[PDB]
């Protein structure tokens, strides 16, 4: 469910449509 | 038969202690009445009562000693919450226009969120951010709520260092926001190192 995201997430660096993005 | 009512009343009104009475005995009264079951009646009918004490004292007379819980969050919604980690109600006509911070989470876990609300409060607190709203999920991820309306998603793993990397990143996030007039409306913070930020339109 909302696990499924947080890999998503987590795991490969992945976000969604309109989401700026940030590396430190 | 007198009845004296004492303590310190922030929801209780009078006639909830007179209608748990009436409700049990008659439209007539009450003395050699059993003074346990008049304290557990009001202990049942008014759940934001921490304690009551029932006591008759002669010539004659029934004196109640109330203590209310205090509430320092609204729990879950509809509830409340105080600050050693009791839950109680209070009947929302009487508390609607009180403005307390949020706490969620799943049915018997207010201590454990009050302790994380506690410790996240006072780590964003040493750079002057104030927690309005903290939630749990029955898995253990958290989301926050600052009090400028910045959602914060700290899914489950190290939450204290998400959120040091938000208050490092913070400053350039605003300078962003600035630029472009647009708000900062959340910061998703569950990656190894960054932090992946939504945006929307201004007031």
């Amino acid at each position: 469910q909302e696990a499924l995201e947080e890999r998503a997430r987590n795991e490969l660096s992945m976000t969604r449509p309109g989401e700026t993005f940030y590396r430190l | 038969s007198k009845l004296v009512l004492t303590g310190e009343r922030h929801y209780t009104r009078n006639d909830d202690i007179r209608q748990s009475i009436l409700a049990l005995g008659e439209p007539g009264t009450f003395m050699t009445q059993d003074v346990n079951i008049i304290q557990t009646q009001i202990e049942q009918r008014l759940p934001w009562i921490k304690q009551v004490s029932v006591r008759k004292q002669w010539p004659d007379e029934l004196k109640i000693h109330l203590v209310e819980y205090v509430p320092i969050a609204r729990w879950n919604d509809q509830h409340m919450v105080d600050a050693e980690g009791n839950t109680f109600s209070v009947p929302p006509e009487r508390t609607s226009k009180q403005v307390l911070p949020m706490l969620y989470g799943p049915e018997g876990s207010a201590n454990e969120v009050l302790q994380g609300y506690r410790e996240m409060g006072q780590m964003l607190a040493k750079d002057r951010f104030t927690l309005k709203e903290a939630a749990m999920t029955a898995r253990r991820s958290w989301q926050l709520t600052l009090n400028n309306d910045i959602k914060l998603n700290l899914g489950r793993g190290d939450t204290m260092k998400r959120l040091a990397r938000f208050v490092e990143l913070y400053p350039v996030l605003q300078q962003q926001a600035q630029t472009d007039g647009k708000r900062i409306s959340y910061v998703d913070l569950r990656y190894d190192s960054g932090a992946a930020v939504g945006w929307a339109p201004l007031p």
